[PDB]
């Protein structure tokens, strides 16, 4: 069984989105479909349920009104429509299948989830800045270099060092949302033997904007 | 609604340990309790249903029990792949509700962070911005306190902190903290200090650089 998800994700406040959950691997009208929301702040929330077999639908009073669940039996697709979008609607939405087990149901198969990001930001490529050890002797034996990837949108960017040949000692940090734009960084620790006798470059790719930037770390 | 509370919100255990997670309901749920596992990659699967029935394809080290309003999920011998967030869900009445979730991490010996600080790159300074970055790498426990100081005064404004998930191989965490100023404000101060406070030391770890120190 497989629930394949996706619908519009990058939206502006005030709009609406219609996300989809297409089921495969079983007889679609045989099991109900549930929708769950999960805001970055850990927790899971049950939205409503829709049984394409009997057309029964039920909502969580919280989402009743802002949410409309529908299904297209012909294509085996479940939909959830969100309207009057706000910043608090930014979350990951999953669809899960219900299966009866003597007495109640279990959400036995889950979709991969669809990330809904409500923002005012436009597609913006990042600014990559090489970070070389400063002033006084920074580190002994090993040397730590970095790369600051600032102000891009949307996620994600991929960071690599020396086209990926340099994979050990690298730490790439989860991007953080600053002023509606993402900022992230990555560090690499190489023995004092390599840099700057050997070249260290950070390579960052931003698919959304078809951008690629190579920044060599050189001595200050 | 039936309120579901998972006792340990986060839990540290060493591989091989027997782990047990609690879930309490606000009223008798008649055994209609299922457990879900959310891997660090965000995906979720059903683990146990109807209090103790194991779902096909799940490892035999997971078992569940309880009645009334008290249930538990126990991992008989913690494996690395078990590092995840676990959620109980009640299926006794509408609306369906979930517990807050329990996240696990592997317990290891403490480890002091390797701290390094970086002056703004000249490329950035040309754009009139200035970001000072401080990396605090490979430490344990996760709890760490970072404070920024400019000529003796402290941070607060303009700091962005980010943490990595627990490293699968050495079980440590890393953190990055960035202080962003305008080029104008940056050039009016001399020293920049990244100061960390961690369990591993009574005295903070301090890394600084002076703007003028052009070596």
């Amino acid at each position: 069984v497989q629930l394949q998800q996706s619908g519009v994700e990058l939206v502006r406040a005030g709009s609406s989105v219609k996300m989809s959950c297409k089921a495969s691997g079983y007889t679609f009208t045989s099991n109900g479909i549930n929708w769950v929301k999960q805001r970055p702040g850990q927790g899971l929330e049950w939205i409503g349920y829709n049984n394409p077999g009997n057309g029964y639908i039920t909502y969580n009073e919280k989402f009743k009104g802002k949410t409309t669940l529908t299904v297209d039996k012909s294509s085996n697709t479940a939909y959830m429509q969100l309207r009057s979008l706000t910043s608090e609607d930014s979350a990951v939405y999953f669809c899960a299948r219900s299966e009866y087990y003597g007495g109640s149901y279990k959400f036995d198969y889950w979709g991969q989830g669809t990330t809904l990001t409500v923002s005012s930001a436009g597609t913006t490529p990042p600014s990559v800045y090489p970070l070389a050890p400063g002033s006084a002797a920074q580190t002994n034996s090993m040397v730590t270099l970095g790369c600051l990837v600032k102000g891009y949108f949307p996620e994600p960017v991929t960071v690599t060092w020396n086209s990926g040949s340099l994979s050990s000692g690298v730490h790439t940090f989860p991007a953080v949302l600053q002023s509606d734009l993402y900022t992230l960084s990555s560090s690499v620790t190489v023995p004092s033997s390599p840099r700057p006798s050997e070249t260290v470059t950070c390579n960052v790719a931003h698919p959304a904007s078809s951008t690629k930037v190579d920044k060599k770390i050189v001595p200050r | 609604d039936i309120q579901m509370t998972q006792i340990p919100s986060s839990l540290s255990a060493s591989l091989g340990d027997r782990v047990s997670i609690s879930c309490r309901a606000s009223q008798d749920i008649n055994n209609f309790l299922n457990w879900y596992q959310q891997k660090p990659d965000g995906t979720i699967k059903l683990l146990i249903y109807f209090t103790s029935r194991s779902q096909s394809g799940v490892p035999s080290r997971f078992s569940g029990s309880g009645s009334g309003t008290d249930y538990s999920l126990t991992i008989s011998n913690l494996e690395q792949e078990d590092i995840a967030t676990y959620f109980c869900q009640q299926g006794n009445a509408l609306p369906r509700t979930f517990g807050g979730g329990t996240k696990l991490e592997i317990k290891r010996a403490d480890a002091a962070p390797t701290v390094s600080i970086f002056p703004p790159s000249s490329e950035q300074l040309t754009s009139g911005g200035a970001s000072v970055v401080c990396f605090l790498n490979n430490f344990y426990p996760k709890d760490i306190n970072v404070k920024w100081k400019i000529d003796g005064s402290e941070r607060q404004n303009g700091v962005l902190n980010s943490w990595t998930d627990q490293d699968s191989k050495d079980s440590t965490y890393s953190m990055s903290s960035t202080l962003t100023l305008t080029k104008d404000e940056y050039e009016r101060h001399n020293s920049y200090t990244c100061e960390a406070t961690h369990k591993t030391s009574t005295s903070p770890i301090v890394k600084s650089f002076n703007r003028n120190e052009c070596a």
